[PDB]
């Protein structure tokens, strides 16, 4: 199958994700425009990590070709290797 | 085979600055100095002459 | 009310764990990605990592927006707020 | 004749810790320039490993204060986020699975 | 004087300032011209318009 | 069969250096890997792209100090350039 | 005639025989002096810390 | 011409018609071009400096505070003021990572 | 006296060109620190590529160096 | 006999400059003859498509002669040149002709 | 006595000139296009770099190239480019 599951974005992470972040209260109007946002961030990072993968000839993405898009948006990760 | 030994005694400290009996090293600068007007004038040079000294006496710099 | 809000706050501080659920966010990654190629393949740690990165994004960005919020004095939170982080941050215009 | 057995590391000439010979190994494999220095890799080790000391040493700390002697990435978070200097070396990266330092603002917390 | 040649349109933008008939980032409204646009911007539209 | 490259030992005969009871999660030595790879091609690359700004061929001492002295904050610079005038002292003997 | 050290003691430190490293101020002048071992066991003794002021008969 | 005294706080963007417009650097060159002498003597002494050096330094530095500015606009707009105040750009220096 | 040559009205000039319609009286010092703090960031770097140069004059190439470096780039110097 | 790379590739930039700072630029060993004609053409339309809006700005502008304004213009309206050139500031360019609505007068 | 000074002054000039023949460019505006050919040539170059080492790669090549330009070109000027590019080496490729 194929959907819109950017719905599996439970409402309950995105008000502990800004408990974490330390804001108290939440309005209504937040969830679904973050929903929004934060897809558009994965849709950079997937678009640079299928390029990173295209080079490679490959189909399997890698912690790799993530962490090299992260690169380039400056956005850089520790811990994966990269 | 014909180099001298290294010093059985230890070395003195003479000061940096003006070859007088060093009682006294800065924690700063690192010099030897003997003298207030010593330590007075001592934090008035540049770091060029500092490392200078220290480089004179093979010390922590280059 | 609003008490416990606090100590939610303290808790998700004092904890590092994942707060998305991992198999949605596995599920949305391979459902975003296939419009940029067909039936694309990821190896187990790469959806950690794209997690992990989404994450600490929208950590930073709910931290930014608690300095745009309490700058305009409200604790309580709006688009009205994010969208001055992202464009004072640099993601738009 | 033959090459010299158990010749000393440029590492434990230098009296460092890191691989100095990988360092000039990688920054002449890496094409960062044509031609490359024998101290180069001396002080760029030294360095590494400065920072590698003083990172760790910060992370031990928090380790201890949390109670812990077995480094985490919470541990190493807690360290570059309390201090300054490795805070503003490190606003571009995210430490895996270490959190965030907690704050509460000013505003939020009681009376 | 002279400087009429560039000073007109700030002189209708003032007008329009008065009238705010201005656009969405206060210019003067004005006609637009797709011969001024790349083969880039013209693909642009075209996936736009659908 | 494959290989990785890591600083591992390097990284954990220091820790043993500064703090003789403390240990290391492999979770905790990723990021060390992260960390040190990572400042190797920023220093590197500083370095790479001083060095082809001042038309050399070559990097040495000099263009690593001064990349070092551009990338590195405020203390932690002034030490890294007292260990790694240090190091070179005590290597050109 | 007597040899005595007076001032603030800035900083002091020593490791694990014990070799130790210990600054000296005045409101005029500062001073780094490695340690031997007959101060080390005596400025460990009397629990000297940062921040003190201190005079020292050298001699003893 | 024709709207001459009107309305306080809208000479203001007769002010922004002018400058938005124009290349013009708005700070005078023989202050600043002192200024950045001494901001470089106290590290090395001694200094000269390429005349389009100083100007390098004027162009980059005048477009960063009008991008703060504008950034500072932004904020104060948030805020409901068409004033900008100190609190605004102490916001705007914290989010893009100069002051955190 | 030099920073003070951030005239008064220079800073009511440079908001102006950033659009905003008013100024409280306590943003102008302030400001001075502002450009004061990015100026020394760019022109110490700067140095900093001028000495391991050799050279004494700082030159547009070690200020356009140390501004791509800050990712504060500008271009018409001859990058 | 012979003849430019450039010439062969379409191309009016110096291809074999390109091969030589792709050389010296110290970005690998070993550099394919045809990856200095592919990143030529790419500069080369960059070039062109920039300055084809700098040469309408100009016109529109009513002067004969391109000038840092008209690059601005070409580069802060164009959101993708825009995001491409977020990074970097020009020389006495100035900004776009753009009001922030709120501060109208009502 | 002084060099030869490298800049791409005829070129960009040729560019314009087949585009709006009708109009000139200020050495100002000359400087700042030359600055961004440069440095948008560094980025390509020093992107290519990593990919090269990503893929153990010792050759800088233009299948390489097509990836490192779609990574830092925005949207569809990453399109119209590589397309370009495309036909660049469609020209040179008939020829050799």
């Amino acid at each position: 199958v194929l959907r819109d599951n950017i719905q599996g974005i439970t409402k309950p992470a995105i008000r502990r994700l800004a408990r974490r972040g330390g804001v108290k209260r939440i309005s209504g109007l937040i969830y679904e425009e973050t929903r929004g946002v934060l897809k558009v961030f994965l849709e950079n990072v997937i678009r640079d990590a299928v390029t990173y993968t295209e080079h490679a000839k490959r189909k399997t993405v890698t912690a790799m070709d993530v962490v090299y898009a992260l690169k380039r948006q400056g956005r850089t990760l520790y811990g994966f290797g990269g | 085979s014909i180099d001298a030994p290294p010093s059985f005694k230890p070395a003195k400290k003479y000061s940096d600055v003006s070859g007088l009996l060093a009682n006294y090293t800065d924690p700063q600068s690192k010099l030897r100095f003997s003298t207030i007007e010593e330590f007075s004038y001592i934090r008035r040079l540049p770091s060029d002459v500092v490392t200078g000294y220290l480089a004179l006496r093979k010390a922590t710099s280059i | 009310p609003g008490t416990v809000a606090l100590r939610e706050i303290r808790r998700y501080q004092k904890s590092t764990e994942l707060l998305i659920r991992k198999l949605p966010f596995q599920r949305l990654v391979r459902e975003i990605a296939q419009d940029f190629k067909t039936d694309l393949r990821f190896q187990s740690s790469a959806v950690m990592a794209l997690q992990e990165a989404c994450e600490a994004y929208l950590v930073g960005l709910f931290e930014d927006t608690n300095l745009c919020a309490i700058h305009a004095k409200r604790v309580t939170i709006m688009p009205k707020d994010i969208q001055l982080a992202r464009r004072i941050r640099g993601e738009r215009a | 004749g033959k090459a010299r057995a158990k010749a000393k590391t440029r590492s434990s000439r230098a009296g460092l810790q890191f691989p100095v010979g990988r360092v000039h190994r990688l920054l002449r494999k890496g094409n960062y320039s044509e031609r490359v220095g024998a101290g180069a890799p001396v002080y760029l080790a030294a360095v590494l490993e400065y920072l590698t000391a003083e990172i760790l040493e910060l992370a031990g700390n928090a380790a201890r204060d949390n109670k812990k002697t077995r480094i985490i990435p919470r541990h190493l978070q807690l360290a570059i986020r309390n201090d300054e200097e490795l805070n503003k070396l490190l606003g571009r990266v995210t430490i895996a699975q270490g959190g965030v330092l907690p704050n509460i603002q000013a505003v939020l917390l009681p009376k | 004087g002279l400087g009429g040649q560039e000073e007109e349109e700030e002189q209708r933008w003032l007008d329009a300032l008065e009238k705010g008939e201005l656009d969405d980032n206060g210019d003067l409204k004005k006609e637009i011209n797709e011969r001024l646009l790349t083969a880039r911007q013209r693909a642009l539209l075209q996936k736009a318009r659908s | 069969r494959s290989r990785k490259e890591s600083y591992s030992i390097y990284v954990y005969k220091v820790l043993k250096q500064v703090h003789p009871d403390t240990g290391i999660s492999s979770k905790a030595m990723g990021i060390m890997n992260s960390f040190v790879n990572d400042i190797f091609e920023r220093i590197a690359g500083e370095a790479s792209r001083l060095a082809h700004y001042n038309k050399r061929s070559t990097i040495t001492s000099r263009e690593i100090q001064t990349a070092v002295r551009l990338l590195l904050p405020g203390e932690l610079a002034k030490h890294a350039v007292s260990e790694g005038t240090k190091a070179v002292t005590k290597y050109t003997s | 005639e007597t040899e005595i050290i007076e001032g603030e003691v800035v900083e002091i430190q020593i490791d694990r025989s014990k070799v130790g490293k210990l600054t000296l101020k005045t409101t005029e002048m500062e001073t780094i002096y490695d340690l031997g071992t007959k101060m080390i066991e005596s400025l460990t003794k009397d629990k000297v810390q940062a921040g003190d002021v201190i005079t020292i008969d050298k001699a003893t």
